[PDB]
RNA sequence: AGUAUGAAAAUGAUUAUUUUAUAAGCAAUCAUGAAUAUAUUAUAUUAUAUUAAUGAUGUACCUUUUGUAUAAUGGGUCAGC
RNA sequence: AUAAUAAUAAUAUGGUAAUAGAACAUUUAAUGAUAAUAUAUAUUAGUUAUUAAUUAAUAUAUGUAUUAAUUAAAUAGAGAA
C-alpha cells in the first residue's frame, strides 16, 4: 500500500477544494468565521466569499520553479480555478477605495494641489498600508508545503482560511532575495485581499444598503491620522502669494515688520505680516528677516489650500491651483 | 587553503552576488542594489549584517611566535604602529631603538 | 613573561573607501542647526493648558 | 460652475478658473460606475476587457464631445492656430472637460443624482451617441485592424 | 443661556475630563492611560463621559462643574488592560543583613478617545 | 511651485471601527507530567466552550507537547505572550487566560508620574510664545 | 463685538512669574461655570485652524466668516516694510517697446561684461530682474561664471562646506511649515 | 599530578557606539535631551537596547556597640572548599 | 456544614535578639512516558506579581533526562572567620 498513492489523493482533494471552495467546507474555517466577527463583516457575506477574497490567481506555475538552484522554490500553494479567484474583487476594491478617498479627502479640503491630494490618497490607500491592514487584521500567509500538510494531516479548513498565491519559499534565506514581479509579492498579495474585502462588503451591500461599504472604509481606512501640513514643500511662496492676491479680488501683499527681539546675536527673532491692505495674510517668524517673510508667505498660503470648509456649507469649488 | 575570505565563507551564489554588488559598487558592498548576474537574465539584492561585510573584505592575518617581553613593553611600539601602511611601519620598526621591533 | 603580537591587515582600496562612503553618508544625515529650533518641551503634560 | 467646467487649465495661463480635481473625481466616479456596469451587464471577468478598457479611454470622450457638439463653448489654448487639430492635443481637453461634468454633477448635486445621469443618457445602448455605442465602434475598428 | 456657537463652528476641539477627579486634557484620537483597572467596562465596551469640566477651541472655552451633558459628545473605547513593568527594591538597614523585596507591577487600562464634539 | 512629501497614514483603533487585540490563544498541554493537570481539566471541564461562545473574535487552539503547559496568545500588533501555567489549577489557568485576552500585545513599560495621555494631534491653541501673551514680562 | 464672552487668561493661583510651569496652580484654579473668551498666547504660522484662517480665504457661505475671530491686533500703518521690492514701494510700469527691448537683447549678447543687467536697468529704467527676464547671456558667460563659482567652491574648507550644506537644509526647512 | 572539552570569572591588548579637556565627593536611582544599533505589521509623529549633555536625591558593607560615613574591626579580585 | 476562584464591608500587614507558618534552587534513592520537529548548557530579547521557570533566535554536545509529579534524605544555598 503505497504512501505516494495518499499523497496524490490529498493533493487531488486540495486542488479540488480550492477550485470549488464549497461552503459546508469553508464554514468550518476557525480563521475565516474569527476573520468575520472580528471584522463584523455582513451576515450575508459567505465564508466561501471570504476564502475567494483570500486566494489569489495563481492558475500556471513559473518555469523558475525548474530552477531552485538559482534562488526560487514554490511548493505552496495548487493551481486556482480561473472563476473562483479575486482578480475581479482586487479591481472593484481599488476603484471603491480610489473613488471615496479622493471624495473624502476632496471634501474636507477642497483647493488642495493636485500633487498633494495624490499624495495623501496615496498616504492612505497604498500597497504598505493595505498590507499593514491586512496583517492588523489577522490574514496570514500560507508558508507551509502541501506535502507537509499531508504529513500532519491538516484539514483544507484551514488552509482555505489562510492567503494563498505564488509565494518564494527561499526568498531571504542565506541573504540572497532573487527579484520577481509583483505576482510573486507578500505585500501586493495582503493589498489584494483587503481591496478583495471591500468588493465583496459592497457586492452584498449594495441592493438593500447602497452605503456600508463607504461606511466601512471611513471606519478602517479614513479614520486613519495624517496631518496634511506635513505635505507641504514650496519654492517661491512670495510670488505664488501675489499671483494668488492678485487672481482675486485683493489688495498686493506687503510684508512687514511686527516685533523682533535679539537682533546682533546668534539667534534672533522676528515677526513678520505679510498685510494685504490692512487685513494679516500670514505670520511669520525666524532667525532672520528673509526666514520671517518666507515662513509668512508659506503660512498665507496653506491656511488658503488648507481651508476646511464646514459640513452644513454650500459646496466649494476652488479656481484651480495658484499657477505663476 | 590559501584564500580570501569571501572565497572560502561563501557558496558560489552568494560570491558571484557579492562580487558583482561590490564592482558595480566600486569595490566594495552597499545595502541596496539590484545586481544583474553575467551570462543570466535573474537579478537579486543581496542582505549582510555588518560582521559579513567586515568580515568579507580582503584582510591578512599575522601572528607571531613566543617572544620574550611583556605586553607593556610591546604596547609602547604596537601603539606607534596604529594605522600605518605596512611599509612605513616596516621601516619605523627597523629603525626603532626596542628590542621587540626586530620581531 | 613571554607575549605574542598579532596583527590584521586590510586595504586601502575597499575598507578605507567603504569608510569614507559611510562617513559621508552619516554627514548628510546630520540633522542642520535651526536658531529657533523645535525643542521638544520636556515634562509631562500635567493635564491642563499652561498657555 | 458650467463654465469652469468647459474651461482647460491651459487657457488664460490658468488664471480663470479650470477644470483638474473635477477632472479626477469624475474620472474615478465614472470608472467605478462603468465597473459596476459591466458587473450588472455578479460575474467578476469582465472587468478587464478591451470594451471595458475603451468605455473609459480618452478617445470615447472626445468623440462623445464631438458628436454632441459641446466643442464650441470649450476654452482652451490652440497650440498651433492653423492646422489639423488632431495633433494639438484635444482628445485631452474634451476627455477633461466631460469628466469636470460628471465631477461637478457629483459635487454639487450628490451620488445618487450622479449615478443616475451617468446611467441615463451616458452609459445607455439605445441612444446612438452613447459612450457605449463609441465603446462599439471603437472595438470594431481595433478588431479590423 | 449658554450660546456656544464659536465651540460649535471649529475644526479642532480640546476636552478636559475628571475621572476619580483626576483630570484629563484629550483630543478626537488620543490614547489615555488610566492608572487603575477597570472592572466596570470590559475591553471593547465605550464609556460615556459625564464629568467634563473644560471644552475648549483654540480662542473659546466653556467651563462647567461639571458642563451640561446634552451640550457635547465624548466617548472612549477601552482598548486593553495591562500592567506596568515589574520592578523589585531592596528595603534594608545600614548594619542589617536581611533584605526585603518589594515588587511592584500595577494595573493600566488604555483609552482611546473614539468621538469628541459638541451637539 | 509647490510639491508633495510622501507620507502613511497612521492608524487609530477604536476611532471608527474597533479591532480586537486579542486574536488567538493556544493551550498546549501534556499527558505526561503533574504540571498540566489543571490544563487538562480544565481542558474537559466545558469551560472552554464558553469561552469560545462569549469571544467568536479570538480562534482557540489545542496543542499536546511533552514539556510544562503553556498558554500562548498572538495579538494584532504582531507580538506575542507566552506564560507557563505549570502547577497551577482550573482556575488560575482561567485567571491567566483572562490576563491574555484582556491585555494588548504591546512591551510592557515603565512610565513617569502622570504620563497618561499619549497624543498624535497638534496643540488646538498653539505653543506658547514669549511675544505673542497676554502679559508682557516686566 | 459678536460675542460678548468675559474675557480671561490662563490663570494660577500660585505667582505666575515665579511658578509659570508649576501645574498644581493651574490645576487647582477655579473658574465660574460658563462661556469665556481667552486669546490663543501663540503665533499662527503653521497652522490651518478655522479660528486662524483669514476672512478673504473662507467661502462667504462660511457662518465663521462673519464673526470676529482672526483679531486684527496689528495694524499696517506702524509696521514697516521687510525686503520689500522697489516697484512694491512705488507701483510697477510698464512703458518699454519692442524695439528697445530687442536693442536690450543685442547689448546682452554682444558685451555681457560691458552691459550688466544693472546697466541695463538704470539705462532703460527697469528691474534687474525684468533685464533677466526679456534678455538672455552669452553662453561663454555663463560658463565662465560657472566656473569661477566651481573655484570659489573647491578653495573652501571642509567646516565651510558643511556649514553651506546646513544652511541649504535650514532654507529648505523654512518652505516646509 | 588521568583523559577530552571548556564564549566561567578575575586579568591584559585592540577595535566599534557614545560621552568627556570651565568642573569637585560610595560612581547609583529618578527626571530628560542627543547620537548610535536592531526590528519580515516602524502604518509612524514607532518600539527596544547602549551611551558620565543637563537637573534633583544620595554619608560602602559586615561585626561590635548606648551610639559608627566614621580617622573603631575584616576584605586586592575572582573560582573551588 | 468542604475545596478552588471571584465580589462587598471592616480590621491588620516597620522591625534587632527571639518565636511561629510557607515556599524555591542543588544533589541522591523509589515510581516514571516522551525524543535530533528532542534534551542539556550559554548569550541576547520578551512573558508570568519573577531568589524560579518559560517563549524566540544563535552556538556546542548528545539518539539523549534518575525528566513532570509525590515521597525519603542530605557534604542542600557564602562579600564577610
Ligand atoms: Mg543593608
Ligand atoms: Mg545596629
Ligand atoms: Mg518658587
Ligand atoms: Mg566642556
Ligand atoms: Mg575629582
Ligand atoms: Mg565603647
Ligand atoms: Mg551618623
Ligand atoms: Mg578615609
Ligand atoms: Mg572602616
Ligand atoms: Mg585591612
Ligand atoms: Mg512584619
Ligand atoms: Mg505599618
Ligand atoms: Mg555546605
Ligand atoms: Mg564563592
Ligand atoms: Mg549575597
Ligand atoms: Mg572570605
Amino acid at each position: 500500500e503505497s504512501e505516494l498513492a495518499k499523497y496524490k489523493e490529498y493533493y487531488q482533494g486540495l486542488k479540488s477544494t480550492v477550485n470549488e471552495i464549497p461552503e459546508s467546507v469553508a464554514s468550518k474555517s476557525p480563521s475565516l468565521r474569527t476573520l468575520h466577527k472580528r471584522l463584523q463583516l455582513p451576515n450575508e457575506l459567505t465564508y466561501s466569499t471570504l476564502s475567494r477574497c483570500l486566494t489569489c490567481p495563481s492558475a500556471k506555475l513559473p518555469d523558475k520553479i525548474n530552477n531552485p538552484t538559482k534562488g526560487a522554490a514554490f511548493v505552496n500553494t495548487v493551481p486556482t480555478n480561473k472563476y473562483l479567484d479575486n482578480h475581479g474583487l482586487n479591481i472593484m476594491g481599488k476603484n471603491l477605495l480610489s473613488y471615496h478617498v479622493t471624495k473624502s479627502i476632496i471634501q474636507k479640503y477642497p483647493r488642495l494641489p493636485t500633487v498633494v491630494l495624490n499624495a495623501a490618497v496615496n498616504a492612505y490607500i497604498s500597497e504598505a498600508v493595505l498590507a499593514h491592514i491586512a496583517k492588523y487584521w489577522g490574514i496570514e500567509v500560507e508558508t507551509t508545503s502541501v506535502l507537509s500538510r499531508y504529513l500532519k494531516m491538516e484539514p483544507f479548513e484551514f488552509t482555505l482560511g489562510r492567503l494563498k498565491f505564488f509565494n518564494n519559499s527561499l526568498n531571504s534565506k542565506d541573504g540572497i532575495e532573487l527579484i520577481t514581479g509583483k505576482n510573486f509579492s507578500e505585500t501586493s498579495a495582503l493589498a489584494m485581499s483587503v481591496r478583495s474585502i471591500i468588493a465583496a462588503i459592497w457586492a452584498v451591500t449594495e441592493q438593500k444598503d447602497s452605503q456600508a461599504v463607504y461606511r466601512f472604509i471611513d471606519d478602517h481606512i479614513m479614520s486613519r491620522k495624517l496631518d496634511i501640513t506635513k505635505m507641504f514643500q514650496f519654492e517661491q511662496p512670495t510670488r505664488e502669494l501675489a499671483m494668488l492676491c492678485r487672481r482675486e479680488g485683493l489688495e498686493k501683499p506687503v510684508s512687514k515688520l511686527v516685533a523682533e527681539s535679539g537682533r546682533l546675536s546668534k539667534s534672533p527673532v522676528f515677526i513678520v505680516h505679510v498685510f494685504s491692505g490692512e487685513e494679516t495674510l500670514g505670520e511669520g517668524y525666524g532667525s532672520s528677516l528673509k526666514e520671517a517673510k518666507a515662513r509668512a508667505a508659506t503660512d498665507a498660503l496653506m491656511k488658503w489650500y488648507c481651508y476646511e470648509p464646514l459640513a452644513q456649507q454650500e459646496p466649494v469649488i476652488d479656481p484651480g491651483t495658484v499657477v505663476v | 587553503p590559501e584564500q580570501l575570505a569571501s572565497q572560502s565563507l561563501l557558496s558560489p551564489l552568494k560570491r558571484e552576488i557579492y562580487e558583482a554588488n561590490c564592482k558595480i559598487n566600486g569595490g566594495f558592498y552597499k545595502k541596496d542594489t539590484i545586481v544583474k548576474l553575467p551570462n543570466s537574465s535573474e537579478r537579486y539584492k543581496l542582505k549582510l549584517t555588518k560582521r559579513e561585510i567586515e568580515v568579507l573584505e580582503p584582510s591578512v592575518y599575522a601572528q607571531s611566535y613566543r617572544i620574550k617581553s611583556s605586553m607593556k613593553k610591546a604596547t609602547l611600539l604596537l601603539r606607534l604602529l596604529g594605522g600605518l601602511d605596512v611599509m612605513k611601519a616596516i621601516s619605523q620598526c627597523h629603525f626603532s631603538n626596542k628590542k621587540i621591533a626586530r620581531e | 613573561p613571554y607575549i605574542h603580537v598579532r596583527c590584521i591587515l586590510r586595504t586601502k582600496s575597499v575598507t578605507k573607501r567603504r569608510l569614507a562612503y559611510e562617513a559621508h553618508l552619516k554627514e548628510q544625515k546630520r540633522a542642520p542647526w535651526v536658531q529657533l529650533g523645535d525643542k521638544p518641551i520636556r515634562g509631562v503634560t500635567g493635564g491642563v493648558y499652561k498657555w | 460652475l458650467i463654465l469652469q467646467c468647459l474651461t482647460h487649465k491651459s487657457f488664460a495661463h490658468g488664471s480663470k478658473p479650470y477644470n483638474e480635481k473635477l477632472n479626477l473625481l469624475g474620472a474615478q466616479f465614472l470608472k467605478l460606475q462603468t465597473c459596476i456596469h459591466s458587473l450588472k451587464n455578479l460575474q467578476f471577468s469582465n472587468l478587464g476587457t478591451k470594451f471595458a478598457k475603451e468605455l473609459t479611454s480618452k478617445n470615447t470622450a472626445c468623440t462623445f464631445v464631438k458628436l454632441h457638439n459641446l466643442d464650441p463653448f470649450i476654452f482652451w489654448k490652440m497650440r498651433d492656430p492653423i492646422k489639423d487639430g488632431h495633433i494639438n492635443g484635444e482628445t485631452t481637453i474634451f476627455a477633461s472637460v466631460l469628466n469636470a461634468f460628471i465631477g461637478a454633477i457629483l459635487s454639487t448635486n450628490g451620488s445618487e443624482k450622479a449615478a443616475k445621469f451617468i446611467q441615463g443618457s451616458l452609459l445607455d445602448k439605445e441612444d446612438l451617441h452613447s459612450l457605449v455605442n463609441i465603446a462599439n465602434e471603437n472595438v470594431a475598428s481595433a478588431k479590423a485592424k | 443661556k449658554t450660546d456656544t456657537t464659536p465651540l460649535k463652528l471649529s475644526n479642532e476641539l480640546y476636552a478636559i475630563f475628571k475621572i476619580h477627579n483626576r483630570p484629563y486634557l484629550v483630543t478626537e484620537g488620543d490614547r489615555v492611560i488610566l492608572p487603575f483597572k477597570l472592572k466596570q467596562a470590559e475591553v471593547g465596551d465605550i464609556l460615556n463621559m459625564t464629568d467634563v469640566t473644560t471644552l475648549g477651541s483654540r480662542n473659546y472655552k466653556l467651563v462647567g462643574h461639571p458642563i451640561n451633558t446634552s451640550l457635547y459628545t465624548l466617548k472612549a473605547t477601552v482598548v486593553g488592560k495591562t500592567k506596568r513593568a515589574f520592578q523589585t527594591r531592596e528595603v534594608t538597614k545600614r548594619r542589617n543583613r536581611r533584605v526585603r523585596h518589594a515588587k511592584s507591577k500595577g494595573d493600566l487600562t488604555i483609552l482611546r478617545i473614539s468621538e469628541l464634539s459638541m451637539n | 511651485v509647490v510639491k508633495a512629501i510622501a507620507r502613511n497614514s497612521i492608524g487609530r483603533n477604536g476611532v471608527g471601527a474597533f479591532v480586537f487585540p486579542c486574536r488567538k490563544i493556544t493551550l498546549q498541554f501534556c499527558n505526561w507530567g503533574g504540571s498540566s493537570e489543571g490544563m487538562r481539566k480544565f481542558l474537559t471541564s466545558k469551560r472552554l466552550d464558553k469561552w469560545g461562545q462569549e469571544f467568536p473574535w479570538i480562534q482557540f487552539e489545542v496543542m499536546r507537547k511533552s514539556g510544562h503547559p503553556l498558554l500562548r496568545a498572538e495579538y494584532t500588533n504582531g507580538r506575542e505572550k507566552v506564560i507557563c501555567v505549570r502547577n497551577l489549577n482550573i482556575d488560575n489557568v482561567e485567571n491567566k487566560l483572562k490576563l491574555l485576552k484582556d491585555s494588548d500585545g504591546d512591551i510592557l513599560r515603565r512610565r513617569t508620574k502622570n504620563d497618561n495621555v499619549e497624543s498624535l494631534n497638534s496643540s488646538v491653541r498653539g505653543i506658547w510664545s514669549p511675544l505673542h501673551a497676554a502679559k508682557r514680562h516686566r | 463685538k459678536q460675542f460678548g464672552f468675559p474675557k480671561t487668561q490662563v490663570t494660577t493661583i500660585y505667582n505666575k512669574t515665579k511658578s509659570a510651569s508649576n501645574y498644581k496652580g493651574y490645576l487647582k484654579h477655579r473658574d465660574a461655570p460658563g462661556m469665556y473668551y481667552q486669546p490663543s498666547e501663540s503665533i499662527a504660522t503653521g497652522s490651518v485652524n478655522s479660528e486662524t484662517i483669514p476672512r478673504s480665504f473662507m467661502a462667504a457661505s462660511d457662518p465663521r466668516r462673519g464673526l470676529d475671530m482672526p483679531v486684527q491686533s496689528t495694524k499696517a500703518k506702524q509696521c514697516p516694510n521687510v525686503l520689500v521690492g522697489k516697484s512694491t514701494v512705488n507701483g510697477k510700469t510698464y512703458h518699454l517697446g519692442p524695439q528697445e527691448i530687442d536693442e536690450i537683447r543685442k547689448l546682452r549678447l554682444d558685451n555681457p561684461q560691458k552691459y550688466t543687467r544693472k546697466f541695463l536697468a538704470a539705462k532703460y529704467g527697469i528691474s534687474p530682474l525684468f533685464v533677466s527676464m526679456v534678455s538672455k547671456p552669452s553662453e561663454q558667460h555663463v560658463q565662465i561664471m560657472e566656473s569661477r563659482l566651481q573655484e570659489i567652491q573647491s578653495r573652501w574648507k571642509e567646516k565651510r562646506r558643511i556649514a553651506r550644506e546646513d544652511r541649504k537644509r535650514r532654507k529648505l526647512l523654512w518652505y516646509q511649515a
